[PDB]
């Protein structure tokens, strides 16, 4: 009985944060 | 100019990734990198979208190449934000290569840089990522250390789930929960792990997420078979399967099956087990389940040897040397 995991969530950035 | 064109293919990368489309959105990224900026803040942005981009590509060797080039450029330029992010990204890109004692130090930089900024948003979001490396560093192995890895992720989890709270944020406390709950079937703390997948449940329903919600009920019956009850426990995994068969995912009602196949043979209904076995061992074949097929012939073996039927058994067994072989 495998337990299914809940997704990893990664940190985002983006080249308009600086807009 | 360099600087305007970088931008603009970077900004391309982004839309094509938001849409889904990882692989066209990576090239517009590298080829920003290829015309270059003069701006390492947003090069940082890009070596990062990259990094992710990979990541959910599961190219993890060269996320974490692109994370780590993130890393190194935000002490560059002294971004303690981004710093912070980098370090998160390149904890969990570790986790999942199984490098967790690496893995744990970047996640608790980005906790550690997140509390020194006040960042409430970040502290939340490294608590959840520490949770899931000492998570995968338990179960990777209870000796006193392995039972402590999983014990820290609890804790981890549960420190999380107290923040999200005070920030109202739903979507996190569903991850929570269902990765506490995990690690609570783990340690053997099975009531515990009932009521984290519950609250999970709960959240997975209040999103419309329906797969969530198919990961829950798979979970609680997985629960409920190690506390010994085997009714409540199939009548579960009868809920995976109408919503299997409702989101028209194969392998997932192809478990169901042979989940509830399982669950009668500990209650002794022999002649149920059989029904969803065979539905099981149908779908396997479809979806080019080998592996499925071989498990399948095993268990209706060992149900019509159970039942009395010595001669199918022996049929079954029969078909399970040759795919054994095969």
């Amino acid at each position: 009985d495998h337990m299914e995991m809940e997704p990893e969530t990664m940190e985002t950035k983006s080249v308009t944060d600086y807009f | 100019s360099m600087e305007a064109s970088c931008l603009e293919l970077a900004l391309e990368g982004e839309r094509l990734c938001k849409s889904g489309d990882c692989r066209a959105g990576v090239s517009f990224f590298e080829a920003a990198v290829q015309v270059g900026t003069e701006d390492l803040k947003t090069l940082s942005a890009i070596y990062s979208q990259l990094g992710n981009a990979y990541f959910y590509l599961h190219d993890y060797a060269k996320a974490l190449e692109y994370h780590h080039h993130d890393l190194t450029l935000a002490r560059t330029i002294g971004d303690q934000l981004g710093e912070a992010k980098a370090s998160g990204n390149l904890g969990n890109t570790l986790k999942v290569l199984g490098n967790f004692d690496e893995a744990i130090v970047c996640c608790q930089r980005h906790l550690d840089i997140s509390r020194e900024l006040n960042d409430k948003v970040g502290e939340a979001r490294a608590l959840y990522n520490l949770g899931n490396v000492y998570h995968a560093k338990g179960k990777s192995f209870f000796p006193e250390e392995v039972r402590d890895a999983l014990q820290a992720a609890v804790d981890f989890y549960e420190e999380n789930l107290s923040l999200v709270t005070a920030l109202g944020d739903r979507a996190a406390q569903g991850r929570a929960f269902g990765n506490l709950g995990n690690t609570h079937y783990l340690l053997g703390n099975f009531r515990d792990a009932v009521i984290a997948h519950e609250q999970r449940l709960l959240i997975a329903k209040e999103f419309g997420d329906k797969a969530a919600e198919r990961r829950a009920y798979s979970n609680l019956g997985n629960a409920y078979i190690f506390l010994g009850e085997f009714e409540t426990a199939s009548e579960y995994y009868k809920k995976t399967l109408l919503l299997a068969r409702q989101l028209k995912d194969r392998a997932v009602e192809a478990q169901s099956c042979y989940s509830l196949g399982n669950t009668y043979t500990l209650l002794q209904d022999y002649e149920k087990a059989i029904d969803y076995h065979l539905k099981h061992l149908a779908i396997a074949q479809e979806l080019n389940d080998r592996i499925g097929e071989g498990r399948a012939c095993w268990s209706l073996g060992n149900a019509y040897t159970a039942l009395g039927n010595h001669d199918q058994a022996m049929h079954f067994a029969e078909k399970h040397l040759e795919i054994s072989r095969e």
